RNA sequence: GACGAGUAGGAGGGCCGCUGCGGUGAGCCUUGAAGCCUAGGGCGCGGGCCCGGGUGGAGCCGCCGCAGGUGCAGAUCUUGG
RNA sequence: CGGCUACCCACCCGACCCGUCUUGAAACACGGACCAAGGAGUCUAACACGUGCGCGAGUCGGGGGCUACGAAAGCCGCCGUGGCGCAAUGAAGGUGAAGGCCGGCGCCGGCCGAGGUGGGAUCCCGAGGCCUUCCAGUCCGCCGAGGGCGCACC
RNA sequence: AGACCCACUCCCCGGCGCCGGGGGGCCCAAGUCCUUCUGAUCGAGGCCCAGCCCGUGGACGGUGUGAGGCCGGUAGCGGCCCCCGGCGCGCCGGGCCCGGGUCUUCCCGGAGUCGGGUUGCUUGGGAAUGCAGCCCAAAGCGGGUGGUAAACUCCAUCUAAGGCUAAAUACCGGCACGAGACCGAUAGUCAACAAGUACCGUAAGGGAAAGUUGAAAAGAACUUUGAAGAGAGAGUUCAAGAGGGCGUGAAACCGUUAAGAGGUAAACGGGUGGGGUCCGCGCAGUCCGCCCGGAGGAUUCAACCCGGCGGCGCGGUCCGGCCGUGCCGGCGGGGCGGAUCUCCCGCUCCCGUCGGCGGGGGACCGCCCCCCGGCCGGCGACCGGCCGCCGCCGGGCGCAUUUC
């Protein structure tokens, strides 16, 4: 399930790593890049990703689907978003709230497509 | 292993948790069982009733085959045989008994303690107490003796 | 991984004995491999270095295309003298600089009758290796 | 591995008295069987005003 | 819990082939980290040479 | 240090077939196989069977 | 909300420290590791730890578990200076 | 210009050298020039207690046998022989762990059947009541006078 | 041994000679490919749509670092050569011409030994387990043993005082090997090195300290002061800050330079003040969102069209599959177990038969596997196709009071 998976992962999990009072999870859809069981991307049925696309503009939207909950290859389904940084936080806002899909990170999704968007253009 | 063991705490305490007024010697008290009848005398009463002197017959070549004699009680009478047993010789309407033959099952000696259900049995044994044979013929039943 | 139990793979051992091998085993040890004309003429991928081969250098400071004929093997330290691989010493005299024979390339083979028993002998090797693979 | 280890109501074929070790728990979901109707039904008010 | 899927196997090629088994129940045994490491701590004792 | 220091551990059977299908049974989640870090992403199941 | 002393002694927490083993960091590293010195910047009550500068040339560490020949100021302590 | 902290100096207050034995140590009590490295409750067996895991009136392959790491790992079950537990008491011969009621002549057939009291966490019933205009009114809950069958345990 | 019946010959060596498991020797795959550091690469990047080549070979070691592919080896039921071996044949010489059952007749046993008494040692052996010395010292339906001495009386079990025998078993000496959760030069054997050596004792015996130049000696030509030790230049090396006990190079200790202080021994805790060292790459001092206004620049928003993806109970009750650690029915096809019962075969007693044991077979019960049908639940450890809603992405129409 998933608390029976958190129970072994949330202290043994490759991902995991502690240094300097500090502890997170470098798992590949863990939002604020934190170890804990709300943010975690591998135990949940259902689960939301934000990275930086492959080119150095836009930002890609992962998302678990229902079906191949025990076949990875296409278990995630990615879709680019490449546009205006107001119109890709309406976007992703959507995305959550309309379909109900995990509700709980949609603000930390936010913050890490900002962070993304703001991190992708010309520093001074 | 070592590393949860209390000796990792003690570094640092210079009697390493022995005292300091008696320091821990080797033997202060005696080798063993030392002096159990002068200084120990109040342990050895206080704990070891009887433990000093000699009591009873000798037996001086004692074999355990002779005595050997595994005793079983009517509780666990009906265990030694398998369950369709019981159920059938229950559902037999032409009052046929079965036949308990504690010893191969490994048992020479039958003690009567628990509740014996209603049901016709044989139990041939090679000993009865006479309680576990009144309570066989009082439910109703056959003793059988086999040296 | 080896599996034959009769073989050591311990450190130790195996550096006990290349250092302390007899000269005969030294001799097997401090081969060169054979240029790309020899390797597919004579069909032998390495050969023991000899007294009269010409070699190159494949790597070091003196590595190039120049060819030396080899002038003796100095098997004690694992090292062979080249024809005019050397440098001078604070006197002037030059004397010559060890190469070792795992960085020399053969050009030339000094062939005898012995040379070429070995060489036929580990060509037919390899070729019933071969047709035994398929 | 089903002969081997043996089933949930078939034992191992394989091993002289083997079975799978019973669950303590089955419904593992804790959020699942938290988030139903039967039991926040038979629950007390919240209290979350920090005083 | 109690259900038991139908795993495809898949041939050399890498497309998934026609064949489908069921999953053994073995699968879902229990989940005992602390077992397995007791198991793992004690057997790996057995295969240690004297010093 | 003494040559007959109880080098080896010896555990009941139960407990190790125990150990040995708890593992296969986590083998088949794919939480427990990627936090052992295996790159298994493009896998196509993870109960991979092969002809 | 209340409380905070402490010898011998007991217990608990150590993201205190050392060595090796099983896993793990697509870990570090001749574009410089360990070790050592440092009037350098700090952190942690503390055990100690992370960066900066100089020598070094070949190995080294963090996390999860396992194991110990695992921490010195003394013992008219042993060896060496 | 800032930097408590780490280098040096100056001043005010405090300030006897550590360890150990001792009721009492800075002691005119003993050990101690300084520095580096080594250095002291470990291991085997037995028992007891407490805690973790598996199985459970059963439990255990520790010996033996079958199949690089692997001298591992798996399997035996008509290899559980055997150890521990399931029965105690007596020196031993040995013995070895509920009964009550009804009818006939201590014995026969049938019935009830495996203690009682006090305290006992929890559970069961419910005299009524928990309001949105007011009355009767049902269903789902909640609280409750009082009454019970009473875990473990004493 | 005799008589009467049955009954076999191929046993055994050893001399000679023809056939298909070890001891060593010699060998067997694949990059020094293109750039790039370096003093040297075994470092780093790439090698396609043969994701460089080999892989039954990615153990290890060496090679100027840290190499599967440079070399030795490594894997291989891989190859060639020499010596020897246990087998399976042939002849040749001789050795023995040997066996079982029934009946009849004879024979048969180990002596200063057992045992008894005593003494001493040992053992758990206790009115004496075992062993030994002295004394006595035998018998043959006898003797020994039967864990309390003795007497009597029936039993049970062996035959002492003669001897041989592999196997399973022990191994800190020896030969050759493999390995390690061990030690890493004050550790580990006393000894990693010219170690039981140097060295001490008359002797028996005691018994050390002691590893690291550099990749390669390339071990410093030559000039200069001094007799020389040894300096100053120069040169080798990436490096002499590696110069022949030479990797790294701490502390105690000492010199020099720089700074400060100094008559209550030095040193220490709290509090400041002053001086130095560097740090803040500081010395016109943070921005982040929303709104207003001005200068601008875009192929631009919303709303529609098509295609794709996802979620959603959509559809109170769409259709089809799968599972149950759920159940029911079965003129179904099976495996496991049973201390539930019951035609055939083998074995023994009796004259093909009556009466017995073991095995097989059949029936019955419990569980499980598969097939069919009917319900319940799930698909949120376990879904497919339509329809409905929503979201997202791409391509168009969109045309600037929208949007960026
Ligand atoms: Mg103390
Ligand atoms: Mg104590
Ligand atoms: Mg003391
Ligand atoms: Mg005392
Ligand atoms: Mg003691
Ligand atoms: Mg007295
Ligand atoms: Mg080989
Ligand atoms: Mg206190
Ligand atoms: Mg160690
Ligand atoms: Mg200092
Ligand atoms: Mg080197
Ligand atoms: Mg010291
Ligand atoms: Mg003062
Ligand atoms: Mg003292
Ligand atoms: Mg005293
Ligand atoms: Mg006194
Ligand atoms: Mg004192
Ligand atoms: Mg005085
Ligand atoms: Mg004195
Ligand atoms: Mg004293
Ligand atoms: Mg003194
Ligand atoms: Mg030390
Ligand atoms: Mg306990
Ligand atoms: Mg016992
Ligand atoms: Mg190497
Ligand atoms: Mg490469
Ligand atoms: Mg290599
Ligand atoms: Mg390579
Ligand atoms: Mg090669
Ligand atoms: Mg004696
Ligand atoms: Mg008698
Ligand atoms: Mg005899
Ligand atoms: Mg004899
Ligand atoms: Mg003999
Ligand atoms: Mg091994
Ligand atoms: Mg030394
Ligand atoms: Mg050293
Ligand atoms: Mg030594
Ligand atoms: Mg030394
Ligand atoms: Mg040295
Ligand atoms: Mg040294
Ligand atoms: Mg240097
Ligand atoms: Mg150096
Ligand atoms: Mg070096
Ligand atoms: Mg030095
Ligand atoms: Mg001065």
């Amino acid at each position: 399930s998933a608390h029976l998976q958190w129970m072994v992962v949330r202290n043994c999990s490759s991902f995991l790593i502690k240094r300097n009072k500090q502890t997170y999870s470098t798992e590949p859809n863990n939002l604020k890049a934190r170890n804990s069981f709300r943010y975690n991307g591998l135990i949940h049925r259902k689960t939301v990703g934000v990275e930086p696309a492959a080119d150095g503009k836009g930002v890609v939207v992962v998302m678990k689907r229902r079906s191949g909950q025990r076949k990875p290859a296409t278990s995630y389904v990615r879709t680019t978003i490449n546009k205006n940084a107001r119109a890709t936080l309406s976007s992703i806002r959507h995305m959550i709230r309309k379909n109900k899909y995990h509700p709980d990170l949609r603000m930390a999704a936010i913050r890490r497509a900002s962070a993304i968007l703001r991190s992708q253009k010309p520093v001074m | 292993p070592s590393r949860l063991r209390k000796t990792r705490k003690l570094r640092g305490h210079v009697s390493h948790g022995h005292g300091r007024i008696g320091k821990h010697r080797k033997h202060p008290g005696g080798r063993g069982n030392a002096g159990g009848m002068h200084h120990h005398r109040i342990n050895f009463d206080k704990y070891h009733p009887g433990y000093f002197g000699k009591v009873g017959m000798r037996h001086y070549h004692l074999k355990r085959n002779q005595s050997f004699c595994p005793t079983v009680n009517l509780d666990k009478l009906w265990t030694l045989v398998s369950e369709q047993t019981r159920v059938n010789a229950a559902k037999n309407k032409t009052g046929a008994a079965p036949i308990i033959d504690v010893v191969r099952s490994g048992y020479y000696k039958v003690l009567g303690k628990g509740k014996l259900p209603k049901q016709p049995v044989i139990v041939k044994a090679k000993f009865f107490s006479r309680r576990a044979e009144e309570k066989i013929k009082g439910v109703g039943g056959a003793c059988v003796l086999v040296a | 991984m080896k599996f034959n139990p009769f073989v050591t793979s311990d450190r130790s051992k195996n550096r006990k004995r290349h250092f302390n091998a007899p000269s005969h085993i030294r001799r097997k040890i401090m081969s060169s491999p054979l240029s790309k004309e020899l390797r597919q003429k004579y069909n032998v991928r390495s050969m023991p270095i000899r007294k009269d081969d010409e070699v190159q250098v494949v790597r070091g400071h003196y590595k190039g295309q120049q060819i030396g004929k080899v002038v003796q093997v100095y098997r004690k330290k694992y090292v062979i003298y080249i024809e005019r691989v050397q440098r001078e010493k604070a006197n002037g005299t030059t004397v010559h600089v060890g190469i070792h024979p795992s960085k020399v390339v053969i050009t030339r083979l000094k062939l005898d009758k012995d040379r070429k028993k070995i060489l036929e002998r580990k060509a037919k090797s390899r070729q019933v290796g071969k047709e035994k693979g398929k | 591995l089903d002969d081997l280890y043996g089933t949930w109501r078939k034992a191992a074929s394989l091993k002289s008295n083997y079975n799978l070790p019973m669950h303590k728990m089955l419904n593992t979901d804790l959020s699942r069987i938290l988030k139903s109707p039967e039991i926040q039904r038979a629950l007390r008010a919240p209290r979350k005003k920090i005083h | 819990a109690c259900a038991r899927p139908l795993i495809s196997v898949y041939s050399e090629k890498g497309e998934s082939s026609g064949k489908n088994v069921t999953l053994p129940a073995v699968f879902k045994a229990p989940i005992r980290p602390d077992i397995v490491n007791f198991v793992h701590t004690n057997l790996r004792k057995n295969n240690r040479q004297p010093y | 240090t003494k040559t007959w220091r109880r080098w080896h551990r010896r555990v009941n059977t139960t407990q190790k077939r125990y150990a040995i299908c708890s593992a296969l049974a986590a083998s088949a989640l794919p939480a427990l196989v990627m936090s052992k870090g295996h790159r298994i992403e493009e896998v196509p199941e993870l109960p991979l069977v092969v002809e």
